């Protein structure tokens, strides 16, 4: 499977020869010729989706990471006081605070303001630095920059950079589906991904989604 | 400068003037008198062509033939729609035993223990699982589109939208190309009209919470004692 | 500066390699953000212009709509129905949409009539806008001039510069702000002033994360 060219894998398989643009060439890793809504005709705008499209698919990586592990360590033994994510925020407003993996002794956070105000400082420097560089890179590449975030150095060889690259990408829109899944079956269903999981596999025939479909129907 | 019968609109098969209203430069636009200066790209070759772009989203050609080409299956699936949304209501009322005839609570049917009778009629279709459903449908539809998206058993080497070989336009309704160009138009208008409606449709289920043909007949009983501003409260803040 | 390579920019210092080669510094307001890249194309781009100093003066009325009939709520009048995200629900009240409270002032009755001369005006107006009409034939989009400009206050270029410059930003200011007034009316279902007023009250915990667990599913 080659990944690149104008034979590559494409997103309708067998049935995709004329449905791909010609601006996407099989230059860009992820090149699966999925531009149906033609938003990426503009060199300039695809260069800026594809960095958009990379930066959630890390972000949404970490997500769907940090929204598996504390439910998965929730119920091999760990005290979590609020295991499942689209609660794990409001553990500030607890009596004592927001403790990491349960050890009142380790982080025991208790005021969401001061936690907010450094994130914004930090994450502003990082993304600045990200954006136009910093202490970690002058003129490195936007997406792929290298050194400072290579200290294994995997990716040295350029078909192992290319490889790797689809594989970052793939990853990545395999998590941002599943963290957009997370999303719309947290506010369908309100529990957890994993007990989701666990209750799916107990009765999958009448534990699917289809159960949750008459929860939105308006009935005046 | 005409005889009366011309002026009435006698004599079929005068048509390259009636094309200069939806196609050209001085045809009908978005804002009609009031809007003077179309963008550049929109030179009125294509249906449907009235001059809105005011969000400039189709200023690259292509993406704008895209957009089109989005908006041409959005229209057409939108027509089915909204004609589907409104037969069962219809039908029930004139006194076909629909079970629920209501289109955003027609799925619900198939959870029922009779089934999901299609005209409620259990000798009819008679499905119960919705997942079997669900599989069938992504099976066929999947084949369908990537057939549409690139060609298959009904002509490959046709247009993109409008393949019209003997299998999608089986009575020839489209062999006099101006009959095709006005017949485009009357498509795309048509289609609009659907999704405007579908749209509406949306929005009256999430408001009113009932039928759209039972919002219709709410209006018509008295319609300034009951509009949308009666349910303009309906959302408030708590 | 605010014009040309040297101005001001989003990310401030680190900018430099952050903006593209189509923001030059010739239009208003810019500081350099489009990294969603959604005006390369410089006719997308003039539209995105228009929809963004329209959207800015609709704003800020809108703003100053929102906070003074609340203010003089206060102040003094009584406003059958102060806060802005009821204000329109005062048709449907005993006496109508009086105006300043006033019963004599207009006293609005039917919202049909009301929203039908407010699409008609409207319409006119905004056709007039896009082609022009009895108040400007051949002028410019976004900076007419000539009838609105009974002050004169941009004949000068530069001052014409600056002034585009503030509206945008005031404009700018005033959408963030009206975007805030949205969901923190949805979020608190309270008044923008008496979300100030709240805030001001104890500012370490009726802050938003107050309502942060106001939308949880929770089954
Ligand atoms: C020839 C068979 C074949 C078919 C039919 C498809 C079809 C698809 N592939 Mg694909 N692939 C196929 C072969 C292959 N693919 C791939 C690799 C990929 C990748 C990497 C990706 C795809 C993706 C897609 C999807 C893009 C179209 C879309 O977004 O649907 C849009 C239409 C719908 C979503 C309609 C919904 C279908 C269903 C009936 C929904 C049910 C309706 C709900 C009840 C409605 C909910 C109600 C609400 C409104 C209240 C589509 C499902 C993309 C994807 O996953 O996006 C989703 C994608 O990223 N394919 C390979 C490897 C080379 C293939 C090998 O042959
Ligand atoms: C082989 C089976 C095959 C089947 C069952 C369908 C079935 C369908 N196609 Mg389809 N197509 C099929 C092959 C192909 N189509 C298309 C190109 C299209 C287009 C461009 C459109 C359809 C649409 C449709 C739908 C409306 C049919 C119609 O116009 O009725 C009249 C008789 C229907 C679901 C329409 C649609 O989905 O709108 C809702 C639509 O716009 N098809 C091509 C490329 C030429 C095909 C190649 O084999
Ligand atoms: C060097 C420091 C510096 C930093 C870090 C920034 C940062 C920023 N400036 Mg900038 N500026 C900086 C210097 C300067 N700025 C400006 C002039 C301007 C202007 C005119 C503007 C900016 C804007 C921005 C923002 C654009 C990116 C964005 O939209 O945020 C995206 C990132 C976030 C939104 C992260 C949010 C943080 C927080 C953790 C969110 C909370 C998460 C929620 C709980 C999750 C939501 C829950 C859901 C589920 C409901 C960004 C915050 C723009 C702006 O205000 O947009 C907002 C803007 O219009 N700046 C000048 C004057 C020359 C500067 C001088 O040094
Ligand atoms: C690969 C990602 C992934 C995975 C593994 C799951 C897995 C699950 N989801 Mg989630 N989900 C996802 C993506 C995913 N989902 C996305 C992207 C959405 C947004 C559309 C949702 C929205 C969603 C809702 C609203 C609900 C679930 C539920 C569930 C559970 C029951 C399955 C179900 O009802 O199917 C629903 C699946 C979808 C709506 C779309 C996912 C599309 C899949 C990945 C492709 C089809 C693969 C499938 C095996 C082929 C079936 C063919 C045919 C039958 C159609 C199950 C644990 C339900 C639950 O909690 O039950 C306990 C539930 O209520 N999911
Ligand atoms: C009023 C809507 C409308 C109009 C005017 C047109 C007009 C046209 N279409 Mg489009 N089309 C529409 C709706 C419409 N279509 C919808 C909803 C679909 C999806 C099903 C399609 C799918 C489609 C394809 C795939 C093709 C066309 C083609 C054509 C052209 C020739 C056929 C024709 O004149 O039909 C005139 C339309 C009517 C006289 C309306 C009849 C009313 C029906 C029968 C009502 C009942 C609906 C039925 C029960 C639903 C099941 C289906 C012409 C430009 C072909 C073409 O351009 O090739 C040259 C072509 O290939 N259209
Ligand atoms: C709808 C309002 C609107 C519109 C159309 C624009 C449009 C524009 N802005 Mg402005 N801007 C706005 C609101 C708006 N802005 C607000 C509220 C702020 C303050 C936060 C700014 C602050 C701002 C700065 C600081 C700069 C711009 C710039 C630009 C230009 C390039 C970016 C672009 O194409 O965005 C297109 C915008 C859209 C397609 C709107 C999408 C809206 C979605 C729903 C997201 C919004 C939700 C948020 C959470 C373009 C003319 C840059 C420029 O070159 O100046 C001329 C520049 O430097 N804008
Ligand atoms: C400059 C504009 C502006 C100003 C002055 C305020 C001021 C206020 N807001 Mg509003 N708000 C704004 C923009 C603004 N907001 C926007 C753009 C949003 C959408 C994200 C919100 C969403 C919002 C919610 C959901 C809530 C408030 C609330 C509040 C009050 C408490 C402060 C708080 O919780 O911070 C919240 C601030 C934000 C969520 C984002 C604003 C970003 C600021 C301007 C930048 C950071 C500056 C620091 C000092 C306070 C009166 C709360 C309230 O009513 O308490 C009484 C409340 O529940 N605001
Ligand atoms: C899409 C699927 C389309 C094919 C559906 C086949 C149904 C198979 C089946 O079980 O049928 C079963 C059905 C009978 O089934 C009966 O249906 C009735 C309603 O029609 C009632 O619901 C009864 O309860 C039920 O017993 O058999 C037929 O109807 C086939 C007879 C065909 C008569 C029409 C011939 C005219 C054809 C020429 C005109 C067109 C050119
Ligand atoms: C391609 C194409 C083509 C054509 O042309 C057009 C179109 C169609 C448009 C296109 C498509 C597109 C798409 C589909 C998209 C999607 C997206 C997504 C899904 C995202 C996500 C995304 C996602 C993401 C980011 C995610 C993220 C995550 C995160 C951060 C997390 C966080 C967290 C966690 C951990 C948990 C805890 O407790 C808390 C919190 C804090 C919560
Ligand atoms: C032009 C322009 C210009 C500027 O520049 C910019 C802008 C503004 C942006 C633009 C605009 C645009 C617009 C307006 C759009 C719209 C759209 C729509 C509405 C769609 C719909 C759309 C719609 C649609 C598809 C619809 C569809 C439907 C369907 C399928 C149906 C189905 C069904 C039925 C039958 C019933 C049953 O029981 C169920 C169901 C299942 C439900
Ligand atoms: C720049 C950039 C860059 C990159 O590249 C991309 C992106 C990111 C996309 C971009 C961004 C954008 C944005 C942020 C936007 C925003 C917007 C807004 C916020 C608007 C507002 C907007 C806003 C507005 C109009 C407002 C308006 C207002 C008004 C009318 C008001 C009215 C009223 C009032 C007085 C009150 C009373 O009782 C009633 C009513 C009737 C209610």
């Amino acid at each position: 499977i080659e990944w690149y060219g104008p034979d590559r894998p494409k997103f309708l398989g067998p049935f995709s020869e004329g449905d791909t643009p010609a601006y996407l060439t099989g230059e860009f890793p992820g090149d699966y010729g999925w531009d149906t809504a033609g938003l990426s005709a503009d060199p300039e705008t695809f260069k800026r989706y594809r960095e958009l499209e990379l930066i959630h698919a890390r972000w949404a990586m970490l997500g769907a990471l940090g929204c598996i592990t504390p439910e998965l360590l929730a119920k091999n033994g760990i005290p979590f006081g609020e295991a499942v994510w689209f609660k794990a925020g409001a553990q500030i407003f607890a009596e004592g605070g927001l403790n990491y993996l349960g050890n009142e002794n380790l982080i025991h956070a208790q005021s969401i303001i001061a936690t907010l105000a450094f994130q914004v400082v930090v994450m502003g420097l990082a993304e600045a630095y990200r954006a136009n560089g910093g202490p970690l890179g002058e003129g490195l590449d936007p997406l792929h920059p290298g050194g400072a975030f290579d200290p294994l150095g995997l990716a040295d060889d350029p078909d192992t950079f290319a490889e790797l690259k689809v594989k970052e990408i793939k990853n990545g829109r395999l998590a941002m589906f599943s963290m957009f899944g997370f999303f719309v079956q947290a506010i369908v269903t309100g529990k957890g991904p994993i007990q989701n999981l666990d209750d799916h596999l107990a009765n999958p025939t009448a534990v699917n989604a289809f159960a949750y479909a008459t929860k939105f129907t308006p009935s005046a | 400068k005409k005889t009366i019968r011309e002026k009435a609109g006698w004599w079929s098969n005068g048509g390259n003037e009636k094309l200069s209203a939806f196609y050209g430069p001085d045809r009908g636009l978005w804002l009609g008198p009031l809007s003077g200066t179309t963008p550049a790209y929109l030179t009125g070759e294509f249906p449907g062509d009235y001059g809105w772009d005011s969000a400039g989203l189709s200023a690259d050609p292509e993406t704008f033939k895209r957009y089109r080409e989005l908006e041409l299956i959005h229209a057409r699936w939108a027509m089915l729609g909204a004609l589907g949304c409104i037969t069962p209501e219809l039908l029930a009322k004139n006194g076909t035993p629909i079970v629920e005839p209501v289109w955003f609570k027609a799925g619900a049917q198939i959870f029922a223990e009779g089934g999901l009778d299609y005209l409620g009629n259990p000798g009819l279709v008679h499905a119960q699982s919705i997942l079997a459903t669900l599989a069938v449908q992504v099976i066929l539809m999947g084949a369908i589109e990537g057939y549409r998206v690139n060609g298959g058993p009904a002509g490959e080497g046709l247009d993109k939208l409008h393949p019209g070989g003997q299998f999608f336009d089986p009575l020839g309704l489209a062999e006099d190309p101006d009959a095709f160009a006005e017949l485009k138009v009357k498509e795309i208008k048509n289609g609009r009209l659907a999704m405007f409606s579908m749209f509406g449709f949306f929005v009256q289920a999430i408001v009113t919470g009932k039928g759209p043909l039972a919002n219709l007949d709410e209006h018509l009983a008295s319609p300034f004692t009951s509009n949308a501003f009666t349910y303009a409260q309906k959302f408030t803040p708590q | 500066e605010f014009y040309g390579p040297n101005r001001a920019k989003w990310l401030g210092p680190y900018s430099e390699n952050a903006t593209p080669a189509y923001l030059t510094g010739e239009f208003p307001g810019d500081y350099g953000w489009d990294t969603a890249g959604l005006s390369a194309d410089p006719e997308t781009f003039k539209r995105y212009r228009e929809l963004e100093l329209i959207h800015a003066r609709w704003a800020m009325l809108g703003a100053l709509g929102c906070i003074t009939p609340e203010l003089l709520a206060k102040s003094g009048t009584q406003f059958g129905e102060a806060v802005w995200f009821k204000a329109g629900a005062q048709i449907f009240s005993e006496g109508g949409l009086d105006y300043l409270g006033n019963p004599s002032l207009v006293h609005a009755q039917n919202i049909v009539a009301t929203l039908a001369v407010q699409v008609i005006l409207m319409g006119l107006v905004e056709g007039y806008r896009v082609n022009g009409g009895p108040a400007g034939e051949g002028l410019d989009p976004l900076y007419p001039g000539e009838s609105f400009d009974p002050l004169g206050l941009a004949d000068d270029p530069d001052t014409f510069a600056e002034l585009k410059v503030k509206e945008i930003k005031n404009g700018r200011l005033a959408m963030f702000s009206m975007f805030g007034f949205f969901v923190q009316a949805i979020v608190t279902g309270k008044g923008p002033i008496q979300n100030l007023d709240d805030h001001l009250s104890n500012p370490t915990v009726n802050n938003a994360f107050a309502f942060a667990t106001k939308f949880t599913p929770s089954a």
